[PDB]
RNA sequence: CUUGAGUCUCGUAGAGGGGGGUAGAAUUCCAGGUGUAGCGGUGAAAUGCGUAGAGAUCUGGAGGAAUACCGGUGGCGAAGGCGGCCCCCUGGACGAAGACUGACGCUCAGGUGCGAAAGCGUGGGGAGCAAACAGGAUUAGAUACCCUGGUAGUCCACGCCGUAAACGAUGUCGACUUGGAGGUUGUGCCCUUGAGGCGUGGCUUCCGGAGCUAACGCGUUAAGUCGACCGCCUGGGGAGUAC
RNA sequence: GUUUAUUAAAAACACAGCACUGUGCAAACACGAAAGUGGACGUAUACGGUGUGACGCCUGCCCGGUGCCGGAAGGUUAAUU
């Protein structure tokens, strides 16, 4: 995972972030542990989860000044 | 490592180099860095990491 | 009827025994009251990874349209020939045989990108020119 | 889910000769011709339990308007059940 | 098909045999029949040489076409039979031009079919191919060993000698034995197993099987004497030295092997 | 009668089920090419493997579980449940108009049918991992903790009693009770300018009102208002065993 | 079932299955002066031989010593130049 996707410029240095787009994630990421068939499913499928998060953070942008923390 | 290799290969007489890399392991850019250090360039650093199509199930480690 | 979309790619030294077989195919279809919608050879193109030995192999893409039944002795056919390789045969649902994304892409390989080789005299013998052996 | 042309002979055959789809007898032979289907599936595949979910539906409900039915016309009755050649 | 005992008798509790519709309920046609009988052991000498084989029924003989060599005649399939000298079912094809053979099964028997010849025509079971023109994974019923030898490999029922590479000049195949073999493509095989697919849950179930198949029984070592088997025991059986058969090759090593003439075409072997 | 429910043709999405076909990469392995000394493991380590040439690396094939990411708040099933890709057989659901029958309804002891996973008999098969078992390492128990080897197993066809954390720990089906917005789909309308809006259904998910709760929490997918009928509980241990 | 003809008729022996292994078919193996023939004209779901002994549940450690199979890079090595 120094990522194939050639760096704009060769580097000895891998611009390792500017190659990567969705690599290493799910392929080899995963090391060394009993590969399990369908926990998927109710282990990662965390969306739902992140998108309250999301949704929180814009409410409170204007509760802030409704404080006059702002 | 990297110039433990490098320095003995002047006598099968090699003058250029290009690497493939195959693994999630430590030494990303400072085993690169030693290769450009024996007078090589180093353009293309390409990854061949191999993904079988989920291979054979690895060594359960820890009991949890 | 129900459309399936069957592409194949057959080993050059093997393929003067499918030219003999897709011909009896096409005719198991249009025999059936199905149909044939193009019947398009591709020529000799390059494998990515190797199957089956050879880094080289020979497309066709049928455009089939034909009843369940038909499609039953023709899949267990493809898949046990020897001159075959591979074969993917595709759903009913939203399902294209016409108007082939690849039509310039394929021209463009038979005219001017093939091998043009002994080995591919075997292969234009096993398109739409199909020639194969007395019994 | 049945071919037009077989719906059609369903139709013809079964309910009143008005040519309706919705009729005690009727809806028995539409009932049955999937019956007969599923049954040509379960000639193999005896441990395919999420579609046998369905034959337990079907089957339900051509006990339920034959019981309906014999409660219902008894001409609808006893033409319908040995016209239909079901049981034996 | 195969017919299994309900153990409703002592000497039927394991018992399995073979039966087909198929196979004629008069007795076969004795014209065809040309006479096996057996020799209970004993060679030219008078001696017993192979040991523990004697007795049973005297199991008659088909010449068996093993090779199927036919340029695209049709067969009727007229009968498929039971044979009491092989574990192998044998047809008569009685093709359509007033020939009867004796063949051996394939995966095949649909009724009116053709034993075909040549390269665009053979793809179902018992329809001859050079080896090249078979797929990879293929289970192959039928292999001649050498080009004219005629077929020495894959001839009890649904057993086969199943292709694992097909690429080159030569076609490997397994076998069975634990085996594999690279064999030239020039000898002929076919697509599918050896007929009589359910053979293989045969159990015997009675020692009269093995009998009337003409196997005498047959003694532990250690419970001969020392003086005749030099594995005998004293007093108590004493397994106790290494194992040999009566005539003193190690039962449980050696390699014996001198063929010298094929074993350039052998790439592993079977191994203890 | 339709106001319940049932049903026809029309349209739409998907890993629901069962059985078949089939490939290559990495581990593993063969063949060949090249090449020298460690490789491997973990918190860290030793056991393991290796000069008979390992490890690694190029080329092509092999074999068998598995098929990465695609796999999403997505979609399917009755609860468990579903994932290579495909075909063969087949369910159930979602929209929408025209028409048809007209309580044909609800629930359900017993019941037949039916498994996530492993157990399991015989046939076909078996690369890696692993209970057990060894040995290392730890803290005296690989069988607390951690690692390495390593066997039955895991895998398939069929066959035997369907267990649990069978669920938003919440039975069923149905009537009723302010909604907005996301994910995403049938579909009227729109620079379809906004995975958006409005029009109307769909699962799915954030948010909170009336009400309910010991408390968290729920709230139109109830843990609200109710309806009928079923399942099931009545202090703990000992007992999910006894009988 | 077989059994020391009769005083052991069994617990020994047998057998399916179960586990081990040789053998690829001009087979392994056997006997025979050797030609040769049996095995088998069958042939790996087949054949020779070993231990255990249908059937439900299984089968822990381990080669020190003793017997036997097997495998290789190579220093030399009989016979021999």
């Amino acid at each position: 995972p120094v990522i194939k996707v050639r760096e704009n410029e060769p580097f000895d240095v891998a611009l390792r972030r500017f190659k990567r787009s969705c690599e290493k994630a799910g392929v080899l990421a995963e090391v060394r542990r009993r590969e399990f068939y369908e926990k998927p499913t109710t282990e990662r499928k965390r969306a739902k989860a992140s998108a309250v998060k999301r949704h929180a953070k814009k409410l409170a942008r204007e509760n802030a000044r409704r404080t006059r923390l702002y | 490592a990297a110039e433990r290799c490098a320095d003995a290969v002047k006598e099968y007489g090699i003058k250029n180099l290009e690497v493939m890399v195959k693994g999630p392991g430590p030494g990303r850019e400072s085993t690169i860095r030693a290769l450009n250090a024996a007078g090589f360039r180093i353009t293309n650093i390409t990854d061949v990491t191999p993904i079988p199509h989920n291979g054979c199930r690895p060594p359960k480690k820890r009991r949890v | 009827m129900r459309h399936y979309e069957i592409v194949f790619m057959v080993h050059p030294d093997q393929s003067e025994q499918v030219p003999g077989m897709i011909e009896r195919y096409t005719a198991a279809i249009t025999g059936a009251e199905g149909k044939i919608h193009r019947l398009e050879d591709w020529g000799r193109r390059q494998l990515a990874y190797p199957i089956n030995k050879l880094h080289k192999a020979h497309y066709v893409l049928m455009n089939v349209e034909a009843p369940q039944e038909v499609i039953d002795e023709l899949e267990t056919t493809f898949r046990f020939n020897d001159a075959v390789i591979r074969s993917m045969v595709m759903r009913t649902k939203h399902a294209v045989t016409e108007a082939s994304p690849m039509v310039k892409a394929k021209d463009e390989r038979r005219e001017r990108r093939d091998d043009f080789a002994n080995e591919t005299a075997d292969d234009a013998e096993a398109g739409d020119s199909e020639e194969e052996e007395e019994e | 889910s049945l071919s037009t042309e077989a719906t059609a002979k369903i139709v013809s055959e079964f309910g009143r000769d008005a040519n309706d789809t919705g009729s005690t007898e009727v809806q028995v032979a539409l009932l049955t011709a999937q019956i007969n289907h599923l049954q040509g599936h379960f000639a193999e595949h005896k441990k395919d339990h999420h579609s046998r979910r369905g034959l337990l539906r079907m089957v339900s409900q051509r006990r339920k308007l034959l019981d309906y039915l014999k409660r219902k016309d008894v001409a609808r009755y006893t033409r319908l059940i040995e016209r239909l050649g079901l049981r034996r | 098909a195969v017919v299994k005992c309900k153990p409703t008798s002592p000497g039927r509790r394991h018992v399995v045999k073979v039966v087909n519709p198929e196979l004629h309920k008069g007795k076969p046609f004795a014209p065809l029949l040309e006479k096996n009988s057996k020799s209970g052991g004993r060679n030219n000498n008078g001696r017993i040489t192979t040991r523990h084989i004697g007795g049973g029924h005297k199991q008659a003989y088909r010449i068996v076409d093993f090779k199927r060599n036919k340029d695209g005649i049709p067969a009727v399939v007229e009968r498929l039979e039971y044979d009491p000298n092989r574990s192998a079912n044998i047809a008569l094809v009685l093709y359509k031009d007033g020939e009867r053979r004796y063949i051996l099964a394939p995966k095949g028997l649909k009724a009116g079919d053709q034993i075909q010849s040549g390269v665009d025509a053979a793809i179902k079971p018992g329809n001859t191919l050079p080896m090249r023109n078979i797929p990879v994974g293929s289970t192959v019923h039928n292999v001649e060993m050498k080009p004219g030898k005629g077929g020495q490999l894959a001839r009890s029922a649904g057993t086969y000698v199943q292709i694992v590479a097909r690429d080159g000049a030569y076609v490997t195949l397994r076998l069975r034995s634990g085996e594999m073999r690279k064999v030239e493509a020039d000898c002929r095989a076919t697509l599918g197993e050896v007929g009589n697919a359910e053979h293989m849950l045969r159990v015997l179930g009675k020692a009269g099987a093995a009998r009337w198949r003409g196997v005498r029984p047959t003694v532990r070592g250690t419970a001969m004497n020392p003086v005749d088997h030099p594995h005998g025991g004293g007093e108590g059986r004493n397994f106790g030295k290494h194992p040999v058969t009566p005539w003193g090759v190690q039962t449980k090593g050696k390699k014996t092997r001198s063929n010298k003439r094929t074993d350039k075409f052998i790439v592993r072997r079977r191994s203890k």
